[PDB]
RNA sequence: UCCCCCGUGCCCAUAGCGGCGUGGAACCACCCGUUCCCAUUCCGAACACGGAAGUGAAACGCGCCAGCGCCGAUGGUACUGGGCGGGCGACCGCCUGGGAGAGUAGGUCGGUGCGGGGGA
RNA sequence: CGCCUCCUAAAAGGUAACGGAGGCGCCCAAAGGUCCCCUCAGGCGGGACGGAAAUCCGCCGGAGAGCGCAAGGGUAGAAGG
RNA sequence: CUGACUGGGGCCUGUAGAGCACUGAUAGGGCUAGGGGGCCCACCAGCCUACCAAACCCUGUCAAACUCCGAAGGGUCCCAG
């Protein structure tokens, strides 16, 4: 990690729990990350959005 | 061939100044040209045009043998 | 010096062999199509089928589907059920694909 | 396939003569055209006017075939070149479209060349293929002064089944390639 | 005097002097040679001293072959320092020479001239040496 | 490339337009149009392709032009150098050939001034 | 040529023992045979110093055979500069590659040649800063083959 | 069982490179086409489909040849486990058991398993 | 002064000195998953601008290229494109 | 009864030695792109080079961080004393 390469949380769009930690380069990828991910609460795959860590 | 990206080749007739006519295929239906194989100096015999000169010089000069003997 | 043909043949076959299933290999000539189910551990062929042996002629694809059915018929009879399809240098398409369809149609599992 | 004047000439006039000149024993032993490859070296479009679809479209007009792009294999400081930059157009002509292009080339294009006095006898591959370079693209019949932004030249590869220079020369000569010596 | 034009590594560990020479044990070029009887690190300045001795005896005549090359860096700490603090600086170059090695050969000169020259050369070396003549044994290798 | 190897400018008169060809001065322009019977005052845009080829055919066959003329001019200069007369020597060093002074001027042949230090004066 | 030299057979006699008693251990072989032999050192030394690998040496075996050989290999002792081992190559009718001396009428004392044993020469003449010749141009007395590359510099 | 071809393995150059020669009935390839499925950062080149007039030219298969490559003894030596001596040292020697590499002789222009098609 | 690579290290592992040499404190949303396809550097020859080196063609070329960064190992029957 | 040690057998290894196929070092000679220098010449190219210049070949060598090779031994498992 660094200033350009930040740490981030992935929040399930449906039930709103954060389920995943990961990183991105906010210069290369300034958009909030959106990834389909299995949500343990919803028990199904859901679009997850980047959230501030 | 791939659809959409290529230009159609159609029957076409290319016409030269020397009255030559060429039956071929092109993107354009009819095309008019200043020169062709049939009339180009290098192609036709040796049609040496204006220059028969070779080159002449120097002692084609002559004119004459007048300076005395 | 290897050809793209051989590399492709080596590549898909190597991947196939690792699973350890019996190998349904398929050869496709300009005229004909051949299939033999192979035990790579014993290096032995258990069952075979081909357009040439069955003396079929016609639509190459339709012929392919038939030799596929033929292979399966002899196959289940020998107790053979599961298999891994080896397309080798060929795309999974057309004649090769029709043969695979015939083998499946016949009751082969893959 | 279709009838093209140069193609027919190859089969009825050129093929018998070649057997006469060289005495092949097999109908495949005798020289053939394999393909013609055209290349616009370009790279004038490396940075400035970073896309010249103009050269592609005009090349598409001449051949009837849309060229594919070629990108830099490596970065080169001196050429102001970054690896992967679009710096060329190449189109591969085979079969009818090869004949048609060669036909107009020999009949009208080469004669249009400035101060043209025949091709270079020495430009043979050594392996029975030939290459020639053009500096203007207006030399072709279906390209005119009105439609052009700037002069672009090209490289032309004519590839034959002939093993040797001697066989390939006779073929190209018999087909109508005009050589200076 | 002789030394490697460039090197992959600046310093080498000292290592050993066991055994007879690996090779170079037969006359290769000239007629007469000088062969080592004892193992040593022969220095660049030693090699050059022997060569120039030979050169002077010939009055620039004849041909001299040098069949050893000093490619081993010789390291030494500066004077009056203590042990440790890294390896010393490279101060010269040596050639590892084991018994049987033909160090020098001469040719195009009389037998009397070669013998004496090779004798004077031997006196510049820190080892016992022998003078040899080319043999069928040499030419057979 | 309309004629000869060059594209003479449309929207100007033929007699003028022909001059843009290397090897045709105004004099050969007037004579070519007369000999082929085309109006000297007609804009290039407004010529029948019949007029075009007639004018074209004449001009190329009557005189040597463009590249060929340049080549023939080149051979002449080359000849002078190789023999090599004083005239040929002048072409070697790129000085005037026709007896002009070189203490001054001659800039057209010599090119831009390569200024150089002069002679200093006392104090 | 030619030279003759007494030879004897050995089996399990130690090489060190043989050499300590003045004998040179050796082997003689060809396509058909291979035998463990030894020769007297001082005698061998007399012959080899003239025969070398250029001229034929005939081994008078104890069993009465008189076999035609070429010396193919002589292993030296690097420390003492003395021969440790000899390889006698038994000649037969088939062509052999060998080294044949050169007489200048020099980077090469001799030259490598594939010649029939019946036809083995003893001389090859070469007619004579920094000009030189390349083996290709050589004399080549009948039944003889250049066994190098004609590029090779003499 | 034996010969040929087609698949597919195994040994991993004694199988390779080159130079010759040979084969189309069958098989295979090239080939004939590009309607159809599918395809080309362009190209029916490739991938693919429909074919069967032609040629074994290319490819492939099969033979020959040792120029190269590859393999490679026997003998001898280096080194050495273990046991002993010598030298001020650098280092050297003996006993017993093991034993290279290089090079020499030489060898190789493959061997073999299973299935299919054809032939005797 | 912690970590990585090679050597030292005495052919298992491990093995020291203020011994001989380098590198890390990052990075990538594609530089990750999978499917399909493709094969390098270099050398000679050929080709407008065009060069030692841009892109194009042919022949040779088993890996000497490439795999973000040190080094080593691995690797085209791909981990490379 | 498994132990140290020992017999047999399998597998793992890259040292001693050697070698030069890789990475580098390297002596003499040949053949050779860029020339140094050269009498010429520049109008435009040529020829020698008792010298410094890749690759290639021949002869001959060197290496802890080179290996096409490669021991004795060593390690480990099994059976046995
Ligand atoms: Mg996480
Ligand atoms: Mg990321
Ligand atoms: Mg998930
Ligand atoms: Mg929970
Ligand atoms: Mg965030
Ligand atoms: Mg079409
Ligand atoms: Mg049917
Ligand atoms: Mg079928
Ligand atoms: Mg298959
Ligand atoms: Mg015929
Ligand atoms: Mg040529
Ligand atoms: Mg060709
Ligand atoms: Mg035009
Ligand atoms: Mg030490
Ligand atoms: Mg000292
Ligand atoms: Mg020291
Ligand atoms: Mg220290
Ligand atoms: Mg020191
Ligand atoms: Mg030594
Ligand atoms: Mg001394
Ligand atoms: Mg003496
Ligand atoms: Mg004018
Ligand atoms: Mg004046
Ligand atoms: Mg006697
Ligand atoms: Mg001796
Ligand atoms: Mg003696
Ligand atoms: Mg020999
Ligand atoms: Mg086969
Ligand atoms: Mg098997
Ligand atoms: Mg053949
Ligand atoms: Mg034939
Ligand atoms: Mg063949
Ligand atoms: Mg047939
Ligand atoms: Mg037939
Ligand atoms: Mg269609
Ligand atoms: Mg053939
Ligand atoms: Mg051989
Ligand atoms: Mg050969
Ligand atoms: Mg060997
Ligand atoms: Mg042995
Ligand atoms: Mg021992
Ligand atoms: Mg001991
Ligand atoms: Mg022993
Ligand atoms: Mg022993
Ligand atoms: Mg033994
Ligand atoms: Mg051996
Ligand atoms: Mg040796
Ligand atoms: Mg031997
Ligand atoms: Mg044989
Ligand atoms: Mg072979
Ligand atoms: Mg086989
Ligand atoms: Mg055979
Ligand atoms: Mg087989
Ligand atoms: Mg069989
Ligand atoms: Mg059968
Ligand atoms: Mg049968
Ligand atoms: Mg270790
Ligand atoms: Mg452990
Ligand atoms: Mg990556
Ligand atoms: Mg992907
Ligand atoms: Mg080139
Ligand atoms: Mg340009
Ligand atoms: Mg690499
Ligand atoms: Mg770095
Ligand atoms: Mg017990
Ligand atoms: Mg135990
Ligand atoms: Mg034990
Ligand atoms: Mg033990
Ligand atoms: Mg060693
Ligand atoms: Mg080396
Ligand atoms: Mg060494
Ligand atoms: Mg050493
Ligand atoms: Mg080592
Ligand atoms: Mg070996
Ligand atoms: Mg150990
Ligand atoms: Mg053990
Ligand atoms: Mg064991
Ligand atoms: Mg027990
Ligand atoms: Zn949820
Ligand atoms: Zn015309």
């Amino acid at each position: 990690a660094s200033e350009v390469r930040i740490k981030l949380l992935l929040e399930c769009t449906e039930c709103k729990r954060r389920n995943y930690a990961t990183e991105k380069n906010k210069r290369n990828t300034p958009n909030k990350l959106e990834l389909r991910k299995y949500c343990p609460w919803c028990r199904k795959h859901t679009v997850h959005r980047e959230v501030k860590i | 061939m791939k659809e959409g990206i290529h230009p159609k080749l159609v029957p076409a007739r290319i016409i030269c100044g020397c009255g030559n006519v060429i039956e071929t295929y092109s993107t354009k239906p009819e095309i008019y040209v200043e020169v062709c194989s049939k009339c180009h100096p290098f192609y036709t015999g040796q049609q040496r045009f204006v220059d028969t000169e070779g080159r002449v010089e120097r002692f084609q000069r002559r004119y004459g043998d007048s300076y005395r003997k | 010096r290897l050809t793209a043909y051989e590399r492709r043949k080596f590549r898909v076959r190597n991947r196939i062999k690792r699973t350890g299933r019996l190998r349904l290999s398929v050869f496709r000539s300009l005229k004909h199509i051949y299939a033999q189910i192979i035990d790579d551990e014993k290096g032995v062929t258990l069952v075979s089928a081909s357009s040439l042996a069955l003396k079929l002629k016609g639509n190459k694809t339709e012929v392919a589907r038939q030799v596929g059915r033929a292979l399966a018929e002899k196959a289940l009879a020998l107790g053979i059920k599961q298999v891994a399809f080896d397309r080798g240098p060929y795309k999974y398409h057309g004649r090769v694909k029709a043969l695979a369809e015939g083998a499946r149609e016949g009751g082969l599992e893959f | 396939p279709l009838d093209v004047a140069l193609k027919r000439k190859y089969y009825e006039e050129v093929r018998p003569e070649l057997i006469r000149r060289f005495g092949y024993q097999n109908v495949w032993e005798v020289p053939r055209l394999e393909k013609v490859v055209i290349n616009q070296g370009l790279g004038e479009a490396k940075e400035d006017a970073r896309i010249l679809e103009k050269a592609a479209q005009e090349l598409a007009l001449i051949t009837g075939q849309k060229p594919a792009v070629t990108r830099a294999k490596k970065s080169i400081s001196n050429f102001k070149l970054r690896k992967g930059m679009p710096i060329g157009l190449r189109v591969t002509l085979r079969r009818d479209r090869m004949w048609i292009f060669l036909e107009k080339l020999l009949n009208v294009a080469l004669p249009r060349i400035r101060d043209f006095r025949g091709l270079n006898p020495n430009s043979f591959d050594g392996r029975g293929n030939y290459n020639l370079g053009l500096r203007e693209q207006l030399i072709f019949p279906e390209i005119t002064y009105d439609m052009v932004d700037a002069l672009r030249g090209m490289d032309i590869a004519v590839v034959t089944t002939a093993e040797t220079d001697e066989e390939a020369r006779a073929l190209l000569e018999l087909l109508g390639f005009p050589f200076r010596k | 005097m002789l030394m490697p034009r460039r090197m992959k590594y600046r310093k080498q560990q000292r290592g050993r002097l066991k055994g007879a020479t690996k090779g170079g044990d037969y006359v290769a070029f000239g007629d007469y040679g000088l062969v080592a009887l004892e193992p040593a690190w022969i220095t660049a300045q030693q090699i050059e001293a022997a060569r120039v001795a030979m050169v002077r005896h010939f009055r620039r005549g004849g041909k001299i072959f040098i069949r050893i090359f000093p490619d081993k860096p010789y390291t030494k700490k500066p004077l009056e320092v203590r042990m440790g603090k890294g390896k010393g600086n490279v101060e010269g170059y040596v050639a590892v020479v084991k018994p049987g090695r033909v160090m020098f050969e001469v040719a195009g000169v009389t037998e009397e001239q070669a013998m004496e020259a090779l004798r004077i050369a031997g006196h510049k070396l820190p080892i016992k040496t022998k003078i040899v003549r080319r043999d069928a044994y040499d030419e057979a290798q | 490339a309309r004629i000869a190897g060059v594209e003479i400018p449309r929207n100007k008169r033929v007699d003028v337009a022909l001059t843009y060809i290397y090897g045709i001065g105004k004099a050969r322009a007037k004579e070519a149009l007369e000999k082929t019977g085309i109006n000297p005052a007609t804009r290039v845009k407004d010529l029948t392709e019949a007029e075009v080829v007639r004018l074209r055919e004449y001009v190329e066959n009557t005189w040597k032009l463009e590249g060929e003329l340049r080549a023939e001019v080149a051979a002449n200069i080359k000849r002078l150098m190789d023999i090599g007369c004083y005239r040929g020597l002048r072409h070697r060093r790129g000085l005037p050939v026709r007896g002009q002074r070189t203490r001054t001027n001659a800039r057209t042949r010599k090119g831009p001034r390569k200024t150089v230090a002069g002679k200093k004066k006392a104090p | 040529m030619e030279y003759r030299l007494k030879a004897y057979y050995r089996e399990g006699e130690k090489p060190s023992a043989l050499r300590r008693a003045g004998k040179l251990p050796g082997v003689m072989y060809n396509r058909h045979l291979n035998r463990k032999v030894y020769v007297d050192l001082v005698e061998f030394d007399k012959v080899f110093r003239q025969a070398s690998i250029h001229h034929v040496i005939v081994l008078e075996l104890p069993d009465g055979q008189s076999l035609p050989t070429l010396v193919r290999q002589v292993n030296l002792d690097k420390r003492r500069r003395r021969p440790e081992h000899v390889d006698f190559f038994v000649l037969s009718d088939e062509p052999v590659e060998m080294y044949v001396p050169l007489r200048f009428v020099e980077i090469h004392r001799d030259i490598l040649v594939k010649v029939s044993p019946r036809n083995i020469p003893e001389f090859i003449e070469v007619d004579v800063i920094g000009d030189s010749l390349h083996a290709s141009d050589l004399k080549l007395p009948p039944g003889v083959e250049l066994a190098v590359s004609p590029e090779e510099t003499i």
